């Protein structure tokens, strides 16, 4: 009969589509931190995976400048997918709301150009708008420093369908 | 230790309008730590937003919010008559904090005020107290400034200055200042001219008795 | 829907110390956190403190550590706040807002009628009333009440008849307080129609018999 | 409905997934209680709930407690605050009432004596799901001597029941 | 039916979902092996595999090691150790033999010579799965001279092969 | 380091009863690592059930496991004749240690103890000694000599566990003499008391 | 099924030292660890120490620092444990058990037949069995054996082929001899007509001795 | 910091053969940082392998590349004419660094 | 495609100073990185790194003072001036971007090379 994705035709047969089940594509584009008085901007290449209805964006390790004890991270999502994604796709299930979403410990190392100290700050999904994903970081202290060391952070949060 | 400021401070705007008031804060607030307050006049102040753009059970959707960071925006899409009142921002990642407030008026016309002096009572003259009231009514907006002079020469002592707040169907004003004296220094000055100040007039309107 | 319930006006003499009761009603759990807000003369709302069921302990802000101090009554489920050595700054109107379910993000989402404390060393004193008239097509009259320490100070033009009548709000002058009434009628209706505002203050048990002219 | 099982619905007249199972979305406001050794206190949360595919997500924010053990439990009772039609029971994981050692991450904890908090990093599991509560254990880094915890916001995760 | 493809199937006379890919439970029972600069040591665990959608959950038990450099990797043999009738194959990524950041999170290591451990933040993420070996990337956070690793508990998910 | 403490210490119980035992940690551990082994009288330790409530393979239904933090329980929804042994609860999260253990024994219906007296064989008598075994059989619950109407030195008595089938214990005194002393008397008497009103005596001459 | 078989009992004087051996048969891999337990007299269990074959170096309980030695034949899949200056507090005992499907949870999931460890001066003493006969439907046969040293002594009845109403009674020490008693119960009809026989083995003294009641 | 040490040096192989060029790391870094560049004579390094395993755009199929922790190689499936040139592992995890070159010639 | 156009080959003196150009074309964004590799007689040697958003260069700690590297955001082109040079100097100098290579740090496009020779002789 009719068929709606994810349900579609395999081989001839009522399946489950693996598209669906597994996609994978590419992010390019600009991570913004944005703190107490403190911006800065870094250019990265991220993995992206869309499983299920989950999308995960597997971020690599990037430095970074200062940043406050409390802060956000976006990620723009409006140039930089790899075709045929689109930035519509990064859209959550929770759309543009305000959430505390994939909460996770993240060790970011601080240093003034010597040996950097880790701290361990609180990193979750707050609100995608508009094409921009912003990452809440924030706890832990602080220290004085000049550059920070980020770690490869993977975010996931679930995917818009309707 | 987290400031929160709030733009503008008053407000005015017609209906259908669409206000934004701004909360600002001195350090960088998880949105899901800035809320929204509405308090009308005699009234408690009731919650109007809560984590920066979740509506409140039964407030109209034409309310929003919106921001992050340090940056945070109450909006409403068109303005109705309901919507007077003050709006507060407060912030809950630190030491609980308000913004201070945010006064919302209805824009009406620019009103002249219709000056009115009075002599001092009978029943207060013989009391050995003279009060002489000057009232003024009707005006927009409510910025409005009075200066009492006794035979030509200024006077600052004495006087008591009394605003009212916007009227709920003329949307005007009225100010009323009472300048009490003494029955024996009452009886030393001849002529007492009331002048008032506002936007609608180059000339300031002076009503005056002897 | 839960509701909340604040105990009456309080008068106090400076130094003294009031206490001030918030009663919960309407609750579906009991972890909810009790809160007390402070609105000034100007409208500037500030918080002072907030307890805990499970915290065993009340958190004041800095600033009124010393002057207010919170307390719970759990059988009759009512706070109380102990306002001490009370000033003439202190004269304000106090709230209290409970976390129900704003207790992770830390919104007050309930919140009470308020209380209004009054910090005054000036006694009862019954007011004076002076009715001022003047001496084109619309004329207007005046009603004046001075002398008066507690409020509130209720005028009404003709027995409450005509309100088409501007009152202004009361003004602080040396512990006394002074309200005016403006009514403004046409020109030929004033010499024909008799105008008496009439002003009762419940305090001092004092009614006035006021006429015009 | 007749030829068609859960997740699998009508979907604008055709076979397809229903969408309360790609997502939904609940709020629970109730009681998370540490249990470590000889220390007991209770914090009310208000927190999220994420139901999409075969998980639940109960994203957690951030807490402030008292002493934590170097050993120690988290509890969460949800016999009761969950926001209708959730009920208690879809809070079941899939495993049921088993022991597990499942969703494994690190939490840092800032233990404080009411001055600047020492960040302490511990192991953070859900291990059992027993009557309505959902036992998470709390474990290793360390400790220092301390009164308060500051608790992070941490989402717990795991398979939910369909049986 | 021939009219049916996995995970499609018949639910009690009906079109739905198999509960074999909504949840199954295995165990591994194998090695797991460091490798750093220079640094090279093993450690058998019983880890518990749950398979939920189209995800795998390693749900590694917390163990003890030896030295670890600052970057290095960790990798579980699946050769052996699975519970039938789970295979080697079951283990197999979504995305195959490709080298990925998948899954990066934070690991607090505790780093000792005997005496009280020193809790290390290291960068943790899944990259790349090759001839039933799942290798692990551990890097970042500093060192101190020690003998002794204590390792948290920790769970390695990723997608799985279909 | 990590004290378990288990209680009771001693247990007694009817065939259908449900039996807790509980074990108390003094710090808490996860219930990953807490263990329980069943030991019968002469046998190995087995390991009965692992994890808290993980059932090792070939233990009976009845047995289910419980508990959090410091607080764990071994239960038997219903008691069989075969269930009675020496449970200890071990756990892993520290250095390993193993709980006091509880012993669980059938409560059964009292029986008279049947008395058996046996004078010393041909072979002792020739050898230079003399012994007299009585034994004292198949009595509940759990709990002296006469040689001419008189009553010590030489008695070695033993204790047998309860019955695996007929849920009784048993015991035997052996009083041990030299030859010489042997025979200087006449009649020896065994009499034992159990909760009968009068000992039951079996004597020879 | 893995297996694991112990060594046979050992008698061993104070101040002397003993090894044991413990081999695995029937293992799916090689990375199971070994363990060593001891169950003293009154059945109180302590953990020795284990071996695990990829940290290459033995864990002892500081307890036993010093008194035990574990080894390891991983050639003949054996493992060893060496008790050094034994006492009379060492007498007790000693099972191998070993982490195998406990792995990372550390249950003790396989266990050992046992290692019965006697510590004591006194010399090896032959048994003397003595057949003990004596009315009623029931007839009561006894076999005392006594004079012996030392433990254990296995005690059967016409080879193994009754076994219901059999009542063996353990053996108490009288010091450098111990002392074990058998009761064996039949009807009336079948002992008289039908022989009944008490055999006694001892694997210390490489005495068994039949005797007939 | 981290030094890369290629084996061979310079080796010569005829077409068909399976040609192994090793890249021997002095750190164990992440196979995600880990690159191939291939130089023809008279022509610049030109991108062939990248994060250890994936192809660049363009490049023949039989190139392949493998290795982690310490020990990554380059791999040529049969070697073709064209594939005579000088490759340079490069890696990314700390300052950059590269191999000091492979150089591949014909058979005579 | 992105392409990288160089200077031309370059002689100068020894002890004199030499600036290098490398313009980037038809890129589709502005946050690739500029790099500079030098290769002697062959070994390559990576001297320093300009990033858009750093607002400063990243060099080698070998080529620190030898090498200093500047960029014309106006025009799209990147400079490299050399000082003090040697006969150990003379080689083909590379520029190289990070582009598609931006986290994991791969050349993933070069540029012609410009050949340097330092001699005394005229």
């Amino acid at each position: 009969p009719n068929l709606r994705y994810p349900i579609a035709d395999v081989s001839g047969g009522i399946g489950m589509s693996p598209n669906y089940r597994f996609r994978q594509s590419m992010w390019i584009g600009i991570v913004s931190y944005s703190g107490s008085g403190l911006n800065w901007r870094v250019q990265v290449n991220s993995d992206i995976f869309i499983v299920d209805d989950y999308i995960h964006i597997c971020l690599p390790a990037f430095d970074g400048f200062s940043i406050a004890d409390g802060g956000d991270l976006s990620l723009n999502f409006v140039t930089g997918l790899l075709p045929p994604l689109l930035t519509g796709d990064t859209e959550p299930a929770f759309h543009n709301d305000v959430v505390t979403y994939g909460a996770q410990t993240v060790a970011i190392g601080l240093s003034s150009g010597g040996t950097p100290q880790y701290m361990s700050k609180n990193l979750w999904v707050e609100q995608w708008q508009d094409g921009v994903l912003r990452l809440r970081v924030e706890g832990g202290g602080s220290i004085t420093h000049s550059n920070s060391k980020w770690p490869a952070m993977t975010v996931s949060y679930p995917r818009s369908f309707t | 230790e987290i400031v929160l400021t709030q733009s503008p401070t008053t407000m005015a705007a017609s209906p259908g309008e669409k206000i934004i008031i701004t909360c600002s804060a001195s350090s960088s607030i998880s949105s899901n730590y800035l809320h929204w307050y509405q308090q009308k006049p005699g009234c408690s102040p009731k919650l109007l937003i809560y984590r920066t753009s979740k509506l409140a059970s039964g407030v109209p959707a034409r309310f929003s919010g919106s921001g992050s960071g340090t940056s945070y925006s109450l909006t409403i899409g068109t303005m109705e008559a309901e919507d007077v009142a003050t709006y507060y921002c407060q912030q809950g990642s630190s030491i609980y904090t308000f913004g201070g407030g945010t006064k919302l008026e209805i824009k009406r016309a620019d009103a002249a005020p219709t000056v009115s002096i009075f002599p001092p009572s009978s029943e207060q003259l013989t009391s050995g107290g003279a009060s002489v009231v000057c009232f003024l009514n009707n005006f927009y907006p409510k910025d409005i400034n009075v200066k009492w002079k006794i035979d030509g020469s200024e006077r600052q002592n004495g006087v008591l200055n009394s605003w009212t707040d916007q009227d709920s169907k003329d949307s005007t004003y009225s100010m009323s200042s009472t300048l009490t004296l003494t029955k024996d220094e009452y009886e030393r000055h001849n002529s007492y001219t009331c002048e008032a100040t506002h936007k609608t007039s180059t000339s300031p309107i002076v009503k005056s008795f002897n | 829907e839960v509701q909340l319930q604040q105990s009456g006006p309080e008068l106090v003499k400076p130094g003294a110390s009031m206490k001030i009761s918030c009663k919960a009603s309407g609750y579906s759990f009991t972890g909810y956190t009790m809160n007390w807000v402070k609105q000034s003369h100007g409208k500037n709302l500030e918080w002072i403190g907030l307890i805990n069921p499970y915290n065993d302990g009340p958190s004041y802000n800095q600033n009124f550590k010393g002057k207010a101090t919170l307390t719970v009554d759990k059988s009759s489920s009512t706070a109380y706040m102990e306002l001490l050595s009370l000033t003439s700054e202190d004269s304000a109107v106090y709230y209290c807002a409970i976390h129900y379910y704003g207790i992770s993000y830390w919104y007050f989402d309930v919140w009470g009628a308020g209380t209004t404390v009054t910090v005054s060393s000036a006694k009862t004193t019954a007011p004076s009333v002076y009715p001022l008239v003047p001496v084109g097509s619309s004329v207007t009259l005046g009603c004046l009440v001075k002398g008066y320490f507690p409020e509130p100070v209720t005028l009404t033009w003709n027995s409450g008849s005509l309100s088409s009548v501007h009152t202004f709000p009361a003004l602080l002058q040396s512990g006394l307080y002074t309200l005016s009434s403006s009514v403004t009628v046409t020109s030929n209706t004033w010499p024909s129609q008799t105008i008496t505002c009439n002003v009762a203050h419940p305090a001092s048990s004092t009614k006035v018999d006021k006429k015009i002219e």
